[PDB]
Formats: structure tokens, sequence, C-alpha cells
């Protein structure tokens, strides 16, 4: 498709001829994934009186 | 023959290419323009199509290959 290609996803493209090959699937910094899984905390998430 | 000999610049005016910016022109038949690669060339601009609105400053794609100003 030429949805395999919208700004800023990875493509693998021909060395020799500049064609494209192949859709690459965007790389995932992981850097962001330990930042969605980790929870900084030790206290709930439900409620804090008076807060 | 002029048809098959089109046919042959057709391909080279497609990719590969690797652009550039086009600076100015020095002359009709070759003209100066600064890469993304890292290199200045003096390019050569391709005949039988227009040389002439070639001319001001736009972006403009270098052939890979050649390394002509197709």
């Amino acid at each position: 498709d030429k949805s395999k290609l919208k700004p800023g996803t990875r493509v693998a493209l021909d060395m020799t001829t500049l064609t494209i090959m192949r859709y690459l699937p965007r790389e995932v910094d992981p850097l962001v994934y330990n930042m969605s899984h980790e929870d900084p905390g030790n206290v709930s998430y439900s409620e804090i009186g008076g807060l | 023959e002029f048809l098959h000999a089109q046919e042959e610049v057709k391909r080279i005016q497609s990719i590969p290419l690797v652009i550039g910016q086009f600076l100015e022109a020095v002359d009709q038949n070759t003209a100066i323009v600064g890469s993304t690669t890292g290199s200045n060339y003096y390019v050569r601009i391709l005949s039988t199509i227009d040389r002439e609105l070639l001319k001001p400053n736009a972006s403009v794609a270098l052939h890979k290959h050649s390394n002509a100003l197709v």
C-alpha cells in the first residue's frame, strides 16, 4: 500500500535503486516502554485522604 | 530511434535519486547545486527537456548512478 509510508514510520528501501522492498514496522524505543510499565509509587492509587 | 532514446532517460529521471537544493545557474549547460550528502556538486542539466525553468531557486534531485541533474 501507499499507506505503508506515512510521516515517521520506518521503511526499508533497496540500496542500489531506492525503491521500496518492504514495510519496516517502527522501532519502539525501550525508554518509552519503561515509562509505560513502571509506577514509581508504593502508595494507593484509589485515594489518599484530604488530598 | 528518438522514441527509443527518450525511454532510456526516463529511467534515469526516476529513482534512484538523491536530493539537493539548487542554488543558481552559472551555465545553461551545467549548474552549481548543493547536496544533503555533504558534497557540493557541479552537475549537468539534462538536454531535450527544459533547462530554462531549471534556473530559479528550488529543491532539486540528482541521479545516484550518473551524478547529474536529471
